[PDB]
């Protein structure tokens, strides 16, 4: 009974995803996390 | 050569850092025989800025340099951060 109750259904999820880019000045960071996940972050760039 | 002059200034030539506030160029059309599409090439383009004016016989231009002594323009220290190379913090 105490193994139901602390019992996870995930493990974490909390990445610190940071975007540098030399066109820019400014880190493009995001976190994702359980709720937020399976959500597409799109940045656009039109410099290779 | 406006061309030439931007390049020799370092404006234009990077991303992040664009210079446009070192060069100001400000044209006045004085007669009626005035074209429109060649002054406004000349001026610069700053942003919510007019640097264009098209005015007519001479006399009304030597209006807007008396007015201008007697309007006060209220000067701001506040905000202002020049780039000087000691960028230590506080500065
Ligand atoms: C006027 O023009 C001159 C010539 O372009 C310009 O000189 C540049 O000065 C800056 C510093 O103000 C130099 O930048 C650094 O230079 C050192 C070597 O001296 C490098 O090691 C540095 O790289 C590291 O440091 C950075 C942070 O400081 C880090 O972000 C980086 O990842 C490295 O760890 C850094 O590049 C620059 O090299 C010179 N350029 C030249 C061509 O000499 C001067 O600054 C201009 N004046 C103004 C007010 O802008």
């Amino acid at each position: 009974a105490q193994y139901q109750k602390d019992a996870p259904d995930h493990q974490e999820l909390n990445l610190d995803v940071s975007l540098q880019l030399p066109s820019r000045s400014s880190k493009i960071t995001h976190r994702i996390h359980w709720e937020s996940a399976s959500l597409l972050r799109s940045e656009e760039t039109k410099e290779n | 050569v406006i061309d030439e002059i931007r390049d020799l200034l370092y404006i234009g030539k990077d991303r992040k850092n664009p210079r446009e506030d070192y060069l100001d160029v400000y044209v006045f059309g004085v007669g009626p025989l005035v074209n429109q599409v060649n002054i406004n090439a000349l001026a610069s383009k700053k942003d919510n800025e007019q640097h264009v004016f098209k005015v007519k016989d001479m006399e009304n231009l030597e209006d807007v340099f008396y007015q201008m002594i007697d309007e006060s323009q209220s000067l701001s220290l506040c905000g202002m951060v020049w780039e000087h190379r000691k960028g230590t913090d506080y500065h």
